[PDB]
This record gives structure tokens, C-alpha cells and sequence, in this order.
């Protein structure tokens, strides 16, 4: 929009939306590799956060390419480096999002105070797979990684 | 001049074809060494922010591509490679970096000092 | 111009509601795989 | 006139090929080829492709296993398992192969595995032989 | 029979037996051409 | 119609076409290895054909079982492939549920267990799988006769559909027959065997038997890639008609709203 | 068009004329899914007039939803019963045309109006497929389904 346009004009920290991500349900559901902010960066993220972020862009990216290489072929083909990184991306945009107590007025769960380091820890895992046996579903509108895993057993209970 | 005449031939070629890339399945050999001078682009295409180097020395790394030397280094880890190689260079082929610099002209001789001393470094890297 | 990564997927159309429908049928198919090792998992740790 | 068929799943040996006589180690037990040769087809053993040909041709090609088929057309079928080349294999290691065979074959853990280990033998045996 | 189809041991897997052997006897120059043809992923309906 | 959404469309037909064009390169690959590989190939079937060939194989009419021998692959897009394999499937299936032959769907491929998954789905004999998943093994091809082997199922005959790749374009989808050895009991053609034993008789059945799944699966395998490829062709074919009317209304429309917010603000200026 | 838009609330029936089944060489060429009002209701038009309406309009909906995949995708992976109800609507597009005797002075093959009771019945035939066999160049242009048995019959002839 012109008006969009006005906006990211002086917009000194972007947070864009991804409402395509809400109608998939996501909740939170921003525009991830989309928005702009200054305190992503090496000099300022610190090395590793901003490089683990960039990471998730990268991987992000390959999770909307393939997604549609898939929608041609599909996970039949999916290979050992792409059904890994397909179920990487799905477990990264699961944990993503999580529901609020405010929220939990209608997405029922309570807030999670999400720690930076655990943030960041739950990114490195995740970078090594920390639920490759498990299912993303917990990481999603989950809080810390950990509970994730708490809540992919209490799964694995009322399954 | 040079060193640009070979990468814009090969990163068209490996553009040319990119899309087999996708698959990667069966590449054939041609393609497939197309695409991992490529894949070795690729990792070298990334910059850094506020992070100007020396342009002969750029040559130099796009010249160890053109020796090939380059084709062994993990794509994932290439970048640091040719960074470390980078480094042992500004150290030690720093002599070798100025002597092309102010040459501006490549000496067979010369260039072939920096494609040994580019090979210690990244064969011992 | 320029096409997107998942271009077709980021407009989504029948073939994006399939690119949709095939990650659940093979995403749900990885999904009970992990569920049953998960199960087997916790079948290992009761003893 | 024969109709050789020689030729290994992957390569050929004889395609169709008009001979005389030829034999090699069979299962089903070895015999030259000859015209009154019933139609009929044998169960293969490590052999050498030894053929009387017709011309003026005895072409040893080591066999391993398979099945060689002639009909009442002498249609000599010898598809091959493993046709061995002439250089297919280094003496010692048939050698060292029958030893293992061996002392696996003294390590033969039962009649499954010591039939296993009892094929190795006698298949090592005509590695040997065919060294031999 | 044999001394594999006398204890009742399949012909058949003598074969595949005598071409384990065979590749045992690959050359250097047919090792690879023996790897060649070499896999196998059929798996057979269970419940 | 959005310039968004219609270009939303337009790109994703242009990754699509790319797509194809990448995906029917990859198959000219494979079907060429294949046709390279199918020579010596082709003259292996031949010969494994001509094994019973050699003889008029008249079986046990009596035979109170058949064989569904049914061999799809793991892989698709090959069009037709499995759909008229399913076709001569439940054709030979009516066929022999007339003779009430009690055959089993021999399964390799789960494109099969799909045609099976409802047609008669328990007469799945057994279902070997990965069909396709690397290009074909005779080694595989053996080592899934060996699980038939290993299987009871006295079959006193047997059909296998294969797709005759007649031509690169022309794949024969016929069925191959197969006997059993004990219905070979009664032959004077047997008779006119060469003093054979009938277990060894038997056996080298299976062997030839097996010879013959490994040859009609590289020929149909290689109608697959050929399929799959000229498929991909022809699918590329549809999607540059598409786009080249996609592009056409797409020119329209980009200067049609261009235009057309020029309007807007010309007439702005003439409120002025 | 503002214009039509506005006229949209104006009159009973909107018959909105399809060019692109003209291109299906449609005969005559109304819009299958657009023209409409509210003279539709199994109130009015009965269970029968009004459910086969309903169920034409899930057919062509299914129908020209397929078509988008089939662009490329032709067949090539259509489903056994999608494959079935696309070639049915296929025949269904073709058997709800007839031909028109006005048009018939230029076009020379007799153009007429079935009862509607005998639409409802012939499309009952289809809907089952009484017909399925007979082909949608069959079923192109038809009025009576036993003419268009008969057509069938001729095809064979």
C-alpha cells in the first residue's frame, strides 16, 4: 500500500504480519522472514542468535520452495536432506507460536514468559532436532522448547 | 577483468541449469561439476555488512576456483575455508597480494606463488 | 520479474490445496511414525 | 547348426551363434553340446565356457551360475548368472576366499550355515579349479 | 537335491549364494561392475 | 482480476513449467539408461521367454488355483501404467474368478495396492515393496521370487501383466502366463526333455520364472520412465498454451489497470 | 459492469450468456453456474426439479474445479470416480443441449424443447448413468434421452 509504503519509510523496527500464517493457524502468525529489526544482527543478536536466525530464514525459505517442489511431486520424493528439513520447518513454524492468557480467553492456553536463552537454546536443539522422534505438534503454541517435549509426552500419554 | 570472464561464464552455466539443481538426483557429471563450481559460488556468494576486502584478493580466491582448488572444500565450510585461506594470504602472501596489487598484472610466476601458497593454505586448512 | 520459492505454493491454488493436503497425508504418515517410536519409547522407560 | 545364446543377465557370451560343442560345470551336470542333445535346459555350476565351436574356436569363459537352455533348434541358452571374465578375479584371492570358506566352513555353524559355508567351499573350489 | 535342496535349501537362493561368490570373484577392474547390480529393497505385505 | 492473484497464478505456472521441464529431463535421463541397459536386457527376456516357449504349455486345466501375479512400482507418473495395468488386471481378475481358480494378487508396488486397495483387496496374495525405488535389480528381481518361493501358494498358474515397451511411445501393456511345474508333470514336451529332475525341473522353473519377472520388470520399467517423460512433455506442452494465454490476458489486465488508474486521476483532475 | 451490477436486483431471471461454453460449442451457450434467480426452490420446483438442479450444480462445480488441475494435469491422475463424474459431467454439458429450429434453419439438424418432466427424467438417467456408456458426442446436442439412445445407437452405427 502507499500507505504501507509511508509506513516501512520511517518504520525504524518492522514486525510484519503474516496473516497467511493465521489462517493456517498460526497464533502468533507474523511475516518471519519479513520484517526488519536491528537487534537481529551478529554485531548486536550476537553472533550466534543472528546467525541462527538467518538459518531459519534460510530454512524457512526452503520450506515454502520445496513445498510447492512437493505439490508437484511430493514427500515420495522427499529426500534425506529435504524430508529432514520438511520436518524441520514444520517443527520450526510450530514453535513459533504460542497462546497467551489473554489469549487463553479463546486459545485457551495460558501465557508462556518465553526466556531468551531458552528461545535461543530451543533454536540451537531444534537446529539439532531436539523432537526428531517426536512430533512438532507440541512445539507448536508452546512456550520453551522443553515444555514442547513435556507436552509431546503427555501426548504420547492421551495417544 | 579475468577472473570475472570464467565465474560469469560458469554462474550463468550453473544458472542455465539451476533448476536441475532442485532434484540434484543423477546429475550428470557435467552438470554436476557446473553446479558445484556453483554450489562453490554459492558458498562464496554471501557478504558481510560493513565489510570491504581487497578486490585482488577476491581475484585471488575466484582464481584458486579457476585452478579447480577449490572444488575438494565443502560448500558449508568452503566459506570459511577461503576465509582462512584469505587469512594465511594477508599473513604470509601478503608480499605475493601487493606484488600482484601494484603489478596489476599477473605473472605466470606470480600467480602461480599465490595458487601454492592458497594451496598450503587451504590444503592445510 | 521474478518467481517465488514455493511460487505456486505461495498462491496456493488447487495445486497449493494440494501441496496443503500432501503434507498432511505424509506429515501425518511421519507423524505416527514418531507417535508409535514415542509409545515404543515409553513402553522402554516403564521398565 | 547350434544357436548359441551364451550371455551373462548382464553381458553376452554367444548371441545365437552357430557351433559345434561346448560345455561348462553345471548343477544339473555337465555334457558337451551335441545335436542329439535333447531339447532341454541345465541347472548351472561354476564352469569355464568351453566350446567346441564349429570354426576353428575353444573360447574359455569362466561361468559361475545361472542356466544354460538348447532346445530340439539347438537353441543353446546359456544365460548366465556370472560369466566370469578370463581376468575376473587374482589367484590369491580365490586363495584367501577358499580359506575363509574353510575355516568358516570349520566354523560351520549348522546345516543352514554350513550349507552356506559348504557352497562357498565348492564354490572357492572351482575358483581354485579354474585357477587350477 | 542338493547339498543345499537335500537339506532342502533353495536352488534358487544357491544361486543368489553363487553370485555372492561370484562377486567375491570380482576383478579389480569388475569389482564396481559386480556392486553394480548389487542392491535390493523389495519388501513383501505385512500386517 | 488481482495483478496479485493473477500474478500469483502466473508465476506459479512459470515455477511449474520450469518444474516440468527439469522433472521430463530428469526422466530422459532415466529412460535412456534404461533403453541403454534394455539390449542385452532385451535379449536376456527373449531367452527367458523361450524357455517354456519351447513347448506347448498346456497347464492343469483343473487348476483349482491361479496366480494374480501383479507388479506395479512404488514410483508413479507414468500416466496409464498403473490405470491400465489396473484394467488388465481386473480383466484377467473377472477371467479367472470364472475359472474360480484360486489365485492370489501377487503384489510388488504399492501403485497396485492402491488398484488393490479395493478391488477384491484380500486376494492380495503378498505385496513386495520400494518397487522402483533405484533403477531395476535382477538380484531384487530374485529376491522377490525368492519371497514368492518362500510362499506356498502352489500357483498351477499365473499371469504377469507387463507394459511391452513395444516402442519408446508404444509400451504393449500384455501379461505374461506362467504354469507350475507340476501341471509340467504330464508333457511329452517333458518327454522330449533331456533327462530332467522334476524338483530340478521345478526349480529351474522358478529360476526361469524369476529370469522373467526381472525382464518384464525392465520393460515396463523402462515404458514407466518413458512415460513419466514424455507425460512431463506433454504437460509441459499444456502449461506454455496456459501461460501463453495467461501472459495475453495478463499484458491486458497489467495496462488495463494501468489505464485505468490513469482514468481515476484523470478524471480527479477534471473534479479539479 | 456497474451498469448489469446495479441491474442485477432489478428483474426475476438473470440469464447471463457464457462464451466460454460457446467455445465448448455450446448450443445454446448459457452460462452454466451464473444465470440464475430465485425461481429455484424444491418449495416450487419440487424435490425432483430442484434436488437435480442442486446435484448438476455440484457435478459442474466438482467438473470445472478438476478442470483447473486437468489444464496440465489432464487425466493423468484423475481419480476413478472423479475421472467417472468429470466424463459424466463431460456427457452432462453435452446432453443439456439441444438444438434449436430457429438455429436449424442455418444449422439444418431440427431444433425442439423437451417436457420438463422428461428433462427431469432423462437427467435421472444420466444421473445414474442409464446411458453411462454413450458418449458426450452423443449426448451433445439432445434433447429426448431415448433420442439420445438412439444416438448412441447411431454412434455405433
Amino acid at each position: 500500500d502507499p500507505a504501507p509504503a509511508t509506513t516501512f519509510a520511517h518504520l525504524d523496527a518492522t514486525t510484519v504480519l503474516s496473516r497467511a500464517i493465521a489462517e493456517l493457524g498460526i497464533y502468533p502468525a507474523v511475516d518471519p522472514l519479513d520484517s526488519t529489526s536491528r537487534i537481529m544482527d551478529p554485531n548486536i543478536v550476537g553472533s550466534e542468535h543472528y546467525d541462527v536466525a538467518r538459518g531459519v530464514q534460510k530454512i524457512l525459505q526452503d520450506y515454502k520452495s520445496l513445498q510447492d517442489i512437493i505439490a508437484i511431486l511430493g514427500m515420495d520424493e522427499l529426500s534425506e536432506e529435504d524430508k529432514l528439513t520438511v520436518s524441520r520447518a514444520r517443527k520450526i513454524q510450530r514453535f513459533l507460536s504460542q497462546p497467551f492468557q489473554v489469549a487463553e480467553v479463546f486459545t485457551g492456553h495460558l501465557g508462556k514468559l518465553v526466556p531468551l536463552k531458552e528461545t535461543i537454546k530451543g533454536f540451537q536443539q531444534i537446529l539439532a532436532g531436539e523432537y526428531d522422534h517426536l512430533p512438532e505438534q507440541a512445539f507448536y503454541m508452546v512456550g520453551p522448547i522443553e515444555e514442547a517435549v513435556a507436552k509431546a509426552d503427555k501426548l504420547a500419554e492421551e495417544h | 577483468k579475468q577472473v570475472a570472464g570464467t565465474m560469469k561464464l560458469e554462474l550463468a552455466q550453473y544458472r542455465e541449469v539451476a533448476a536441475f539443481a532442485q532434484f540434484g538426483s543423477d546429475l550428470d557429471a557435467a552438470t554436476q561439476q557446473l553446479l558445484s563450481r556453483g554450489v562453490r559460488l554459492t558458498e562464496l556468494l554471501k557478504q558481510g555488512q560493513y565489510s570491504p576486502m581487497a578486490i585482488e584478493e577476491q581475484v585471488a580466491v575466484i582464481y584458486a576456483g579457476v585452478r579447480g582448488y577449490l572444488d575438494k572444500l565443502e560448500p558449508s565450510k568452503i566459506t570459511k575455508f577461503e576465509n582462512a585461506f584469505l587469512s594465511h594470504v594477508i599473513s604470509q602472501h601478503q608480499a605475493l597480494l601487493g606484488k600482484i596489487r601494484t603489478d596489476g598484472k599477473i605473472s605466470e610466476e606470480s600467480d602461480a606463488k599465490l595458487k601454492e601458497i592458497v594451496t598450503n593454505f587451504l590444503a592445510g586448512f | 520479474v521474478r518467481s517465488s520459492a514455493g511460487a505456486v505454493r505461495d498462491a496456493g491454488g488447487a495445486f497449493g490445496k494440494r501441496e496443503q493436503a500432501e503434507e498432511e497425508r505424509y506429515f501425518r504418515a511421519r507423524a505416527k511414525e514418531q507417535l508409535a517410536a514415542l509409545k515404543k519409547h515409553h513402553e522402554n522407560e516403564i521398565s | 547348426q547350434m544357436s548359441f545364446t551364451f550371455a551373462s543377465p548382464t553381458q553376452v557370451f554367444f548371441n545365437s551363434a552357430n557351433v559345434r560343442q561346448v560345455d561348462v560345470p553345471t548343477q544339473t551336470g555337465a555334457f558337451g553340446i551335441l545335436a542329439a542333445h535333447v531339447p532341454t535346459l541345465q541347472v548351472l555350476r561354476p564352469g569355464l565356457v568351453v566350446v567346441h565351436a564349429e570354426d576353428g574356436t575353444t573360447s574359455k569363459y569362466f561361468v559361475s551360475s545361472g542356466s544354460v537352455t538348447v532346445n530340439a533348434d539347438s537353441s543353446v541358452q546359456l544365460l548366465a548368472e556370472e560369466a566370469v571374465t578370463l581376468d575376473m578375479l587374482d589367484l590369491g584371492a580365490a586363495k584367501a576366499n577358499l580359506e575363509k570358506a574353510q575355516s568358516e566352513l570349520l566354523g560351520a555353524a549348522d546345516e543352514a550355515t554350513r550349507a552356506e559355508i559348504q557352497i562357498r567351499i565348492e564354490a572357492n573350489e572351482a575358483l581354485v579349479k579354474a585357477l587350477e | 537335491v542338493a547339498y543345499w535342496r537335500q537339506a532342502g535349501l533353495s536352488y534358487i537362493r544357491y544361486s543368489q549364494i553363487c553370485a555372492k561368490a561370484v562377486r567375491d570373484a570380482l576383478k579389480t577392474e569388475f569389482k564396481a561392475n559386480a556392486m553394480k547390480t548389487s542392491g535390493s529393497t523389495i519388501k513383501i505385505v505385512k500386517v | 482480476a488481482t495483478l496479485k492473484d493473477i500474478t500469483r497464478r502466473l508465476k506459479s505456472i512459470k515455477n511449474i513449467q520450469k518444474i516440468t521441464k527439469s522433472m521430463k529431463m530428469v526422466a530422459a535421463a532415466k529412460y535412456a539408461r534404461a533403453e541403454r541397459e534394455l539390449k542385452p536386457a532385451r535379449v536376456y527376456g527373449v531367452g527367458s521367454l523361450a524357455l517354456y516357449e519351447k513347448a506347448d504349455i498346456k497347464t492343469p486345466e483343473d487348476k483349482k488355483k491361479h496366480l494374480i501375479i501383479g507388479v506395479s512400482s512404488d514410483r508413479g507418473l507414468c500416466g496409464a501404467i498403473h490405470s491400465s495395468v489396473a484394467k488388465q488386471m481386473k480383466s484377467e481378475a473377472a477371467n479367472l474368478a470364472a475359472a474360480g481358480k484360486e489365485v492370489k494378487i501377487i503384489g510388488v508396488g504399492d501403485k497396485i495396492r492402491s488398484i488393490l486397495h479395493r478391488t477384491h483387496s484380500d486376494q492380495f496374495l503378498v505385496t513386495f515393496k520400494e518397487v522402483g525405488r533405484r533403477p531395476p535389480t535382477f538380484g531384487d528381481a530374485s529376491v522377490i521370487a525368492l519371497e514368492l518361493l518362500n510362499s506356498g501358494y502352489e500357483f498351477d498358474e499365473g499371469s504377469i501383466i507387463f507394459n511391452r515397451f513395444r516402442s519408446v511411445i508404444s509400451y504393449k501393456t500384455e501379461e505374461k502366463p506362467i504354469f507350475s511345474l507340476d501341471t509340467i508333470s504330464s508333457a511329452e514336451s517333458m518327454s522330449i526333455y533331456d533327462d530332467i529332475d522334476a524338483d530340478v525341473l521345478r526349480n529351474y522353473q522358478e529360476y526361469s520364472l524369476a529370469n522373467i519377472i526381472y525382464y518384464s520388470l525392465k520393460e515396463s520399467t523402462t515404458s514407466e520412465q518413458s512415460a513419466r517423460m514424455t507425460a512431463m512433455d506433454n504437460a509441459s506442452k499444456n502449461a506454455s498454451e496456459m501461460i501463453d494465454k495467461l501472459t495475453l490476458t495478463f499484458n491486458r489486465t497489467r495496462q488495463a489497470v494501468i489505464t485505468k488508474e490513469l482514468i481515476e486521476i484523470i478524471s480527479g483532475a477534471a473534479a479539479l
